[PDB]
RNA sequence: AUCUGAGCCUGGGAGCU
């Protein structure tokens, strides 16, 4: 059964588990003759129900078209011979770390110089996607990888997918439940279908809130939740802030708190104490996706321009 | 048979089945009908 | 050289999977416009995008350089390479409605399997194998440039009217069921082949812009008129066999 | 900035020629 | 008289090695 385009996972060695992805397991491998580590994400043909999942077949296509320093880059796909199944692998290149595990880690200590850096990366890399027409739909720490060398990389495209801007006409009906519960945007929670890049700005805030307070800052446990805290964090979701938020179907029949004021800043001057980061951080959790910071004007903001400059990160990832 | 603008997304794009159903006719009206009947009918390919 | 993986010189062409296996030149051909025939009639019975079809051809013309005739049927992978492409091209059908169609096509006379006889999960079984072949043959390669685009995008540029950009983009759709130019030539190329043949045909002619070039040399920087007229020409050579009724019907009736 | 396309009377080009004196007139395929 | 597939077309099938 000729297969030449298509090499048998074989050739790289499983070293170790490292987390449940969108669809599937991760596992680290080294190449068996050249020792090249790569990531080999497990697709779970679990969903048998419509063949090989359309997930894995737009995060192929994604990660084929998307190129960039700040994006994980996807080396090749392999599969199984079959035994009594097959399953496919895909394989990318290797992170020695990831947001999350660092910022759990005690004797890794950020300088707000190293945050700058960090954020500079993730929002060039936010940038390059939203301007090739990809949404991400699952900003989260877990999903912000960093090299050996310091080298920030958006990864987990196993929910992304191509949108429009489609076309003063039809609106589109994107796929509404997406996003982690704790770093979904308000518009998600109330059912919006015509969404954009804006939603994954509002991950990169609460990703950069974390670089100072080391733990998810609205750690909600249901949908109505999450949005009581957004309510509580960043103020009440009102037309008066949030223009034509009405025509949301569930916008009353959820009940919103209408007394909380906005907090953000009030909540976080002890964590991060730099003006400018404040202010950025500020911009990123808008409730209105229409008035929400985008990838470009972020990095045209004063945070990014001002002393002290962002530095690399090779220092503090030593420790 | 009928143009579409490439620069539509995938998803936009229209469904490519006539408005008319195919006929057995090989007439000229018949002959230009859609693709199927112009590979089949004008060409004379067929797969049964 | 890996553009040229997928793209092929005559000499690739002739020694075809199929050649290993004793498939004469024309009988490969052959079984490749019908799978493009077969590909078109189910895509217009589940309503999917000409985009949708045209990336299931490539496929399918692609799958046939590393997998023989002699193997995979053209009709057991054409409603694969569909079904996939259907996903790949954000229109996703039904497997269910797609072996029902599949059905309807390859036998009018039997009736609709039941959904629970193992005869229809058997056939079930086999699609998502020749599925995961196709996905396997490809090497997950699955975004597909057509004629298509660069068909249109030229047709508007040069003011045409709506009968030639019709005509154009149906050259092109034939361009794909009828010859391996997909296998040749990047997709520029075969557009301006056949927004020329479209001219010759309807007799109009593309002038030159206000700033004296010639409209092929907007589209892609290689096309020059004798290569032009020469692939011009071996698309002819490749419809001279096809049988040509026309000339017969070309004359006689009505509905 | 592109001058509409224009026909050609009465076309002599052998490829021209034998395309039409195959299919049967561009004029008449509109039925 | 029944099966088979194959090639030929022709206002399209119950026509021919
Ligand atoms: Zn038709
Ligand atoms: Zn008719």
């Amino acid at each position: 059964v000729e297969c030449p385009f298509c090499d048998e996972v074989s050739k790289y060695e499983k070293l170790a588990k490292i987390g449940q992805g969108t669809f599937g397991e991760v596992f680290k491998a080294r190449h068996r003759k050249t020792g090249q580590k790569v990531a080999l994400k497990k697709v779970l043909m679990e969903n048998e129900k419509e063949g090989f999942p359309i997930t894995a077949l737009r995060e192929i296509k994604i990660l084929q078209l998307l190129k960039h320093e700040n994006v994980v880059n996807l080396i090749e796909i392999c599969r199984t011979k079959a035994s009594c199944k097959g399953s496919i692998y895909l394989v990318f290149d290797f992170c020695e770390h990831d947001l999350a595990g660092l910022l759990s880690n005690v004797l890794v200590k950020f300088t707000l110089s190293e945050i700058k850096r960090v954020m500079q990366m993730l929002l060039n890399g936010l940038y390059y996607i939203h301007r090739n027409k990809i949404l991400h739909r699952d900003m989260k720490a877990a999903n912000v990888l960093i090299t050996r060398d310091g080298v920030l990389k958006l990864a987990d495209f196993g929910l992304a997918r191509a949108f429009s801007l489609a076309k003063n006409s039809q609106p589109n009906r994107y796929t509404n439940r997406v996003v982690t519960l704790w770093y979904r945007p308000p518009e998600l929670l109330l059912g919006e279908r015509d969404y954009g890049p804006p939603i994954d700005l509002w991950g990169a805030g609460c990703i950069m809130a974390e670089m100072w307070t080391r733990s998810p800052i609205m750690q909600g446990n249901t949908e109505q939740h999450q949005l009581a805290l957004i309510s509580q964090l960043c103020g009440s979701i009102t037309p008066e802030v949030w223009p034509n938020v009405d025509n949301y179907e569930l916008y009353e029949k959820l009940e919103l708190v209408k007394g909380q004021k906005r907090k953000v800043k009030d909540r976080l001057k002890a964590y991060v104490r730099d003006p400018y980061a404040l202010d950025l951080i500020d911009k990123l959790l808008v409730l209105d996706p229409a008035q929400r910071i985008d990838s470009d004007d972020a990095l045209n903001h004063d945070f990014f321009w001002s002393d002290p400059m962002p530095s690399d990160l090779k220092g503090m990832l030593s420790t | 048979m009928e143009p579409v603008d490439p620069r539509l997304e995938p998803w936009k794009h229209p469904g490519s089945q006539p408005k008319t159903a195919c006929t057995n006719c090989y007439c000229k009206k018949c002959c230009f009908h859609c693709q199927v009947c112009f590979i089949t009918k004008a060409l004379g390919i067929s797969y049964g | 050289n890996n553009n040229k993986r997928w793209y092929f010189t005559r000499e690739q062409l002739e020694n075809s999977p199929s050649r290993r296996f004793g498939v004469d030149p024309d009988k490969e051909l052959s079984y490749r416009q019908q799978a493009a025939n077969l590909l078109q009639d189910m895509g217009q019975r589940l309503n999917v995008s000409q985009l949708t079809i045209n990336t299931a051809i490539v496929y399918m013309h692609r799958f046939y350089m590393i997998q023989s005739f002699t193997q995979f049927p053209g009709n057991s992978v054409a409603p694969a390479a569909l079904f996939l492409a259907a996903k790949v091209e954000e229109q996703p059908k039904k497997l269910e409605h797609v072996i029902k169609v599949a059905h309807t096509c390859l036998h009018p006379q039997e009736s609709l399997p039941d959904t629970r006889s193992e005869a229809y999960l058997q056939q079930v079984q086999d699609l998502v194998i020749l599925e995961s072949i196709i996905l396997q043959t490809l090497g997950f390669e699955l975004t597909i440039d057509h004629p298509h685009t660069h068909v249109v995008k030229c047709t508007q540029l040069v003011r045409a009217s709506k009968d030639l950009a019709q005509t154009s983009y149906f050259m092109a759709t034939n361009s794909l069921h009828l010859t391996t130019f997909s296998l040749q030539y990047t997709p520029p190329v075969v557009a301006c082949v056949c927004i020329h043949l479209a001219c010759k045909w309807s007799n109009w002619e593309i002038p030159v812009s206000t700033d004296g070039k010639h409209w092929w040399e907007y589209v892609d920087a290689t096309v020059t008129l004798e290569l032009l007229d020469e692939l011009t020409h071996e698309f002819l050579q490749i419809l001279e066999k096809t049988p040509n009724r026309l000339k017969r019907i070309w004359n006689w009736r009505a509905c | 900035l592109f001058a509409e396309p224009y026909k050609v009377t009465s076309k002599e080009d052998y490829l021209s020629s034998r395309i039409q004196s195959m299919l049967g007139n561009y004029d008449e395929m509109k039925d």
